[PDB]
């Protein structure tokens, strides 16, 4: 081949061009490094130049007859090997020398403009250096936004967008989709540092801000790797944005599939939306959607045919010759299939669109109409710049435009990966001209349902809640309401004191109020029924008063006892009356004086019912001799002799409990929840069983005496009515032991109301009713 | 000023103008800077020793800032009449100057040595810090006489160590510097246990100029999120010509009481130390390089009108960086001296290539003002830095040393004492979460480690702080522990003892009702001959006696330690005898109405049924159903003892045989009850038209006897009274079993000892009748 020959051709004024056409597989001497291995698409890009040119001269329109030039170079992607030839651009016409001037309009420049390089890297390197002569330059493939700046690069264009429409856009279809709490990523180049600044701003800007700002390391020959994901998943976010390069994606992915990780939405940049590499990851399928922007612009039709034909002719021997009458000695030895790889890469066209706008300003400095134009001194490089700002200049029919800032403006297509067996398709789903338009009913996410993934966070917390400050630039609040066991005294302070001892307050409560004494009141719908029934318990034990007291020297009554029948009648109404001391507010003196002043009397009166029982047992079982002496005796002064025993053995029992635990009042707090308990305590049944003695053994010893005597044969029988009165009390007071001890406690105290009221209405209805109903009839039974 | 005719030449690149160069304001540092050259050059000159005859020049030239770039490198570079041949090999180009001392920005470090790297020219820098300038690929010919950022990181997180600081804030600016800081301090805080509340970018502005509405929203946001974080330690990585606004919004405000760590960039700075107002926000640290004394060089200096100004400041400071240019102009005259082979009093000329001085340079060692003055691999000389205080009064400088840091070690030393704004002049505080007490694990908040809550145990779980302090471990085997307790107490069990006074009770009870069956088993043996021995039965009286003595005999194993083999008698053994005990009864009773009212009733078969299958059988076919129930109840349930839990308090537990529970006490309680209604029923039916031998008159009694203690002790376990369960149920076994000792044969006892009215054999006779 003859192709390394073509890179130099003679006009009236000539370009420049860089291209990466070489590479490279230490420094002791200042010599320039050489590079020998062969790279396509440098050669590629060089023989789209070369087509333009070639294009353009051909043309009447555009420069009529004037003739163009090029002169073709390689950077090797090393800014020591690319200075080099930048160096020999500015430099006398004709000589080998550079001068040394205090600023330009002293040089003679033998280049007009220059096709600046692919890499942003050597990009900010010649631009500082061109823009010192103000050479216009033009790049095809360097984005980065720092390269926008005309304070530092005031003579730089490029026809390519720059990163920050893609992130701009990224951002609104964020907004629009309603993502709020987020998570972005970017690689360890100037790439991924240079998005992140851009993005962090253009959220914070917009409402969205991020929980994790981190970066992925590069593959430079994997443990920092493993902390990355651990913040990414310990933040619960469902959306992540990755802004790296290939390998710096493909490394994660890999690491993400090795192990497990639940699907996510990631938001992807143009260098791994498009990459064989990263689609072609087995596993791949179980990581989530996968969105991204695509820019949209013309292909070259003719390149393929055009280069097929070049090399054609390359292969003639005869041209060679002719053509005689090396920057790539590299390139002279290839073959078809050494290029066929990219005959469609998709930047071709944007060399070609750089070629044309330098060319279209030269034809409006020239002032040039449509076949001839007038002849002057040769336009100066800086000339140029001039009408180059605001210039429409058609390409392929697509009119374009630079801007103030040097950049052109293209649209955009949203993409979106969809699964088809085992290959990835890429389908479209949305528009970015300049404001996202978005196709909602074509879209399969990764969920069980087919519906759009959330992940939010809350601005405000509610009125009744703490919140606490969540983010890396402390945007979102999570909110938590306390239980019902604290106030909220402040709204910054994040703690929930809890209530005061006396106060209740539910959960979410500003501040715990005040409670109220419970206590069974006066008024309780069951003291009344109780105090009802103590006015017929009180009724009917008169009565039998008002008739024993009336037939007092009757026959019938004077076996009862006459005047001992009316003491326990009397005494039993005390016991009743006693009934009231329990309800309402307790008091110190009322605590203290309800057991020992309810139970004194009974035993008062089981003296008189014992007295008759044991009665009927001297005659019943005992001997004639002793039966003849205890009648004789008991009928004497020694019936108020047991009852004034009875009477010292209770008091005396009850001064003994009395001191040994005596009931006091207590106050009980959180037995329910809005009421503060006061009531009198007990122990155990220690002072119930104590006070509960004499009467537990005075109505034995006069049931077992009186429950076996015969009953009298055609008569009414003395020993019925005691043995059927006495198991009366011992029913009562056993049946209410489970009650009273599994009952509601504020009731607790009108249980004890009971036993007695019934206890006394058993009594008065088995020994001293049968005595007054025969009365009531005596004067009719004769 | 700015010439001096030589042998050999040398570069700088100053900034004296910074804000044509000619149109800014002036900068005493250039100047200042530039005068530290001009004296190390004469210096250099006026010594015999260091090179004798070689003179040295130099070639000054402005920079203002990142403005002018370009024209001094190719100025310097140039043969003469200002052309530079181009070519592929620049071994023998002898270039005007032959070192560069260079400028003091990193950006304009690296445009430049991405130029003079063609050449490899030696450059030497003073001011630029960065990491990415220790690459060698990139810069093969770029060296540093101060030491990088990482050095600065390394002192501010040292200094965050020595008083505990683990919460605090990062403020950065917009540009390469803030943002390469900011993520390397980040980086390394994330391995030292120190957190970052959040971090945020100040909006980029100047002085002298109109601001947007947009902007000061902005800082207002920014200050209210300092005045609503719990940190109190700032961080700020921002360049001077920046803060001004940052600050009187701050004092617009009332936020009192942080430390601010300041970096290199406004560690010293005259313009805004002198607002005076500033004094009441906190302490004000700052780290700097160490300065050095140069003796002669304030003769050199004082001998234009901004230095004037400031030249009370410029003696107070700007010995801090002269020094840097001191080193590197003596450093490449000991590498010159070194590569042309001089010695002490003679000297040899030769063409010097600039390549040729870089392999020299790369390998100096000698020792200035006390400062061994060496190069390692990465192009850097190792100077202390220090930390400063500002300080207020005139009357002492305005920035006083407080630490040193040495950066061969990484470590901070010798550390001073500081004045704080604190009321009795304490350490300031900042940390996120309170420590937590004894006994108490710990329970996450967020995304941050040091923040979290201090959780106390429950009872029956221990927190080893030398284990997992997030969870305490259950307390395991027979050790036990409540609230807040690290250390268990394993726990007790008790038995029916010896000195307890119930155990004594039931002892005296039960032994008076075994010594009255004893003397009533002699009584009811010699006197075989009398009717009332015989009316019993005969001989199965006897058998009724003796079973109640082992009953009693069984009262012993009751007390002592529980285990398998006493708890199967107290299962077995001891209710076996029970139940045919009242159903001797019962079928007594059945003796006393059936035999003769069913024999009078139903003559027809009754006379000839029961004439064969005596009672005896029937009271068999009772006990065969006692056994049968009893080896069901066995199966059913097992002999392995049961422990239990004392409400009263942790540290007792209780331990007794299977059948404790009264669900499986009234297992055996359901016969025996059915067995001892029939008999009453029975007994009650002849209590007294007949008189046989006056029988149901005890059997009555006897039976009351048994059911009073029987509902007794149902009433009051349904209430529980603590450890009094095995109690109760010995003082009614012993006397439900005394109802049976003196209520059905200690009546019979007194008739055969005190009234022969039934012994007579006439007497009974005719009663027997009747």
């Amino acid at each position: 081949l003859c192709l390394s020959q073509q890179l130099r051709m003679k006009g009236d004024y000539v370009l420049g061009g860089l291209f990466p056409l070489g590479e490279a597989e230490s420094r002791t001497r200042p010599s320039s490094p050489v590079c020998t291995r062969f790279s396509s698409n440098g050669l590629l890009w060089a023989l789209a130049m070369k087509m333009a040119v070639e294009e353009i001269n051909n043309k009447s329109d555009l420069l009529p007859g004037l003739r163009l030039g090029y002169d073709l170079f390689d950077t090797c992607s090393e800014p020591v090997v690319a200075m080099k030839p930048s160096l020999m651009f500015l430099a006398k016409a004709g000589s080998r020398d550079i001068a040394a001037y205090c600023n330009y309009t002293q040089y003679q420049p033998r280049v007009l403009a220059v096709i600046g390089p692919h890499s942003s890297e050597l990009a900010m390197v010649t631009g500082k250096f061109f823009s010192f002569f103000l050479m216009p330059q033009v790049s095809y493939g360097a984005s980065m936004e720092l390269l926008s700046a005309r304070e530092t690069f005031p003579s730089f264009f490029r026809t390519v967008p720059s990163d920050r429409v893609q992130l701009t856009a990224a951002a609104e279809l964020l907004q629009e989709f309603g993502w709020n709490w987020v998570a972005a990523l970017g690689s360890d180049d100037e790439y991924g540092r240079q998005g992140l600044s851009i993005f962090s701003a253009l959220a914070a800007a917009r409402g969205i801000c991020i929980a994790h700002e981190g970066l992925v390391p590069l593959p430079r020959a994997l443990g920092k790797v493993q902390d990355v994901l651990h913040q990414v998943n310990q933040s619960s976010v469902q959306v992540v944005l990755l802004f790296a390069s290939v390998h710096a994606a493909h490394a994660l992915f890999n690491y993400s599939i090795s192990s497990r990780l639940s699907p996510k939405v990631w938001v992807a940049s143009e260098a791994w939306l498009t990459s064989d590499l990263v689609m072609g990851l087995p596993g791949m399928a179980q990581m989530g959607t996968v969105l991204g922007f695509l820019q949209r612009g013309a292909q070259l039709h003719e390149f393929p045919q055009y280069v097929k034909t070049h090399l054609a002719l390359a292969t003639d021997p005869a041209f060679c010759s002719a053509l005689g009458e090396q920057r790539c000695p590299q390139c002279d030895c290839i073959t078809l299939q050494n290029v066929s790889a990219g005959l469609n890469h998709h930047q071709t066209f944007s060399v070609y669109a750089a070629v044309y706008s330098v060319a279209q300003a030269l034809h409006n400095t020239l002032q040039c109409n449509a076949s001839g134009c007038p002849a002057q001194d040769p336009v100066k490089p800086w000339q140029l710049l001039e009408n180059m700002y605001n210039l429409t200049f058609h390409v392929g029919g697509l009119p374009l435009r630079f801007d103030s800032s040097g950049n052109v403006d293209m649209e955009y297509d949203l993409k979106l990966w969809v699964w088809q067996g085992s290959v990835p398709r890429l389908h479209d789903v949305g528009r970015f001209n300049g404001s996202l338009r978005t196709e909602r009913l074509k879209i399969r996410w990764h969920t069980s349902d087919n519906q759009k993934p959330v992940s939010r966070c809350s601005r405000q917390c509610q009125e009744g809640q703490v919140r606490r400050v969540k983010g890396f630039h402390s945007c979102c609040y999570d909110c938590v309401d306390c239980e019902a066991g604290s106030y909220r005294q402040n709204p910054d302070d994040i703690a929930c004191t809890f209530c005061g001892q006396d106060e209740w307050s539910p959960e979410r409560s500003t501040r715990c109020f005040r409670r109220r004494s419970r206590f069974l009141a006066w008024g309780e719908p069951a003291v009344l029924l109780l105090l009802l029934l103590l006015s017929l318990a009180l009724g009917l034990v008169l009565a039998a008063l008002g008739l024993f007291v009336h037939h007092r020297d009757s026959p019938l009554v004077q076996a009862s006892g006459g005047p001992l029948a009316c003491f326990g009648l009397v005494c039993l109404g005390l016991v009743c009356l006693s009934v009231l001391l329990f309800p309402g507010q307790p008091s110190p003196a009322r605590c203290l004086a309800q057991q020992p002043l309810s139970h004194l009397p009974l035993t008062g009166c089981l003296s008189t019912l014992f007295l008759q029982a044991a009665e009927i047992f001297v005659e019943s079982e005992l001997p004639l001799s002793w039966a003849d002496r205890l009648s004789g005796c008991l009928r004497g002064p020694w019936a108020w002799l047991v009852v004034l025993l009875a009477m010292l053995v209770e008091v005396a029992l009850c001064t003994w409990y009395l001191v040994a635990f005596p009931p006091e009042v207590v106050t009980d707090w959180h037995m329910l929840p809005t009421e503060a308990l006061v009531h009198c305590r007990t122990r155990s049944w220690v002072s119930f069983g104590l006070a509960h003695a004499t009467n537990a053994t005075l109505a034995f010893l006069c049931f077992l005496g009186t429950f076996l005597v015969r009953s009298q044969p055609g008569c009414y029988n003395r020993a019925r009515g005691l043995t059927f009165a006495m198991l009366a009390y011992f029913i009562t007071w056993v049946s209410f032991v489970p009650l009273l001890a599994n009952v509601q406690v504020v009731l607790r105290p009108a249980v004890q109301m009971g036993a007695l009221l019934l206890c006394v209405l058993g009594i008065l209805a088995a020994f001293h009713l049968p005595r007054c109903y025969l009365l009531m009839r005596q004067p009719g039974l004769n | 000023d700015f010439y001096l005719p030589g042998d050999y030449l040398l570069g700088g690149l100053f900034s004296l103008h910074a804000n044509m160069c000619k149109e800014y304001e002036v900068k005493v540092i250039g100047y200042n800077l530039m005068q530290a050259m001009r004296f190390a050059v004469e210096e250099i000159n006026n010594d015999s020793s260091l090179l004798p005859g070689v003179l040295l020049g130099y070639e000054i030239v402005d920079v203002c800032y990142i403005s002018n770039n370009v024209q001094p490198v190719l100025y310097f570079l140039a043969h003469e009449d200002n052309l530079l041949p181009i070519q592929e090999d620049y071994s023998n180009y002898i270039s005007r100057v032959v070192a560069v001392i260079g400028p003091d920005n990193s950006e304009s470090v690296m445009t430049v040595a991405n130029f003079l790297s063609l050449f490899l020219l030696p450059q030497i820098t003073y001011s630029a810090i960065s990491d990415e300038l220790r690459d060698k690929v990139r810069f093969p010919a770029l060296l540093r006489t101060t030491p990088s950022a990482d050095h600065h990181i390394e002192a501010m997180v040292q200094l965050m160590l020595h008083f505990r600081w683990n919460w605090i804030i990062v403020l950065v600016s917009s540009d390469t510097y803030g943002r390469d800081n900011g993520q390397l301090l980040g980086e390394r805080v994330a391995r030292r246990d120190i957190c970052i509340a959040f971090q945020e970018t100040l909006p980029t502005l100047q002085p002298n100029q109109n601001m947007t509405s947009e902007e000061r929203q902005r800082l207002v946001t920014i200050v209210d999120k300092l005045q609503q974080s719990t940190a109190r330690v700032v961080v700020v990585f921002s360049p001077d010509l920046t803060l001004y606004h940052f600050f009187n919004e701050v004092l617009r405000q009332n936020f009192t009481g942080a430390v601010w760590i300041a970096s290199e960039s406004w560690a010293i700075d005259p313009v805004l130390h002198n607002l005076t107002e500033l004094r009441h926000l906190g302490t004000f640290l700052g780290i700097t390089i160490q300065s050095v004394p140069i003796p002669g060089f304030s003769e050199f200096r004082e001998w234009l009108n901004a230095t004037l100004s400031f030249n009370t400041i410029l003696r107070l400071s700007g010995e801090r960086v002269v020094y840097s240019v001191y080193s590197a102009v003596y450093a490449v005259a000991h590498a010159l001296h070194s590569l042309l082979g001089c010695d002490k009093s003679t000297c040899t000329k030769r063409v010097v290539y600039p390549w040729q001085l870089l392999e020299e340079i790369w390998k100096v060692n000698f020792t200035l003002l006390d400062h061994q003055i060496f190069f390692d691999p990465q192009g850097d000389v190792a100077l202390h830095l220090e930390i400063v205080q500002w300080q207020w009064d005139r009357s002492q400088n305005p920035f006083q040393s407080v630490a040193s840091y040495y950066p061969l070690q990484r470590q901070l030393k010798n550390i001073q004492d500081i004045s704080w704004h604190t009321i009795n002049n304490t350490i300031p505080m900042s940390m996120c979460s309170k420590r937590c007490q004894s006994g108490q694990k710990k329970k996450p908040v967020g995304i941050h480690v040091c923040c979290f809550e201090c959780i106390d145990c429950l009872p029956g779980t221990f927190l080893n702080h030398t284990e997992d302090e997030y969870e305490c471990q259950a307390c395991p085997n027979n050790e036990w522990s409540y609230q807040s307790e690290t250390s268990c107490f394993k726990r007790q069990l008790v038995f029916l003892e010896w000195h307890e006074a119930p155990t004594i009770a039931v002892a005296l009870l039960a032994a008076l009702g075994f010594l009255s069956t004893l003397a009533i088993l002699v009584i009811f043996w010699r006197h075989f001959q009398t009717p009332i021995v015989r009316s019993a039965g005969g001989p199965m009286c006897f058998l009724m006696l003796t079973l109640l003595l082992v009953a009693y005999m069984v009262v012993p194993v009751y007390v002592g330690p529980p285990k398998v083999s006493t708890c199967l008698c107290r299962q077995a053994l001891f209710p076996l005898c029970f139940t045919i005990c009242i159903s001797c009864i019962a079928v007594r009773s059945f003796q006393i109405v059936c035999a003769f009212k069913m024999a009078s009733r139903f003559p027809r078969a009754y006379s000839y049924w029961v004439r064969y299958q005596g009672p005896y059988v029937s009271m068999a076919f009772i006990t065969v159903l006692k056994m049968v129930i009893v080896v069901i109840g066995m199966l059913a349930t097992g002999l392995s003892p049961t422990t239990r839990t004392d409400p009263d308090d942790p540290k007792i537990t209780i331990v007794s045989c299977n059948p404790n529970y009264r669900n499986s006490l009234l297992f055996n309680t359901s016969l025996d009850l059915l067995l001892s209604v029939v008999g009453f029923s029975f007994a009650y039916m002849g209590k007294e038209l007949p008189t046989n031998y006056n029988e149901a008159k005890f059997i009555t009694l006897s039976m009351t006897f048994y059911f009073t203690s029987s509902v007794s002790l149902c009433t009051f376990m349904s209430a529980y009274s603590g450890v009094l369960v095995t109690i109760v149920d010995l003082l009614v076994t012993v006397l439900n079993l005394l109802a049976i000792s003196l209520g059905y044969f200690g009546p019979k006892c007194y008739m055969i000892l005190f009234y022969p009215e039934r012994n007579t054999p006439a007497y009974f006779n005719s009663m027997i009748q009747g």
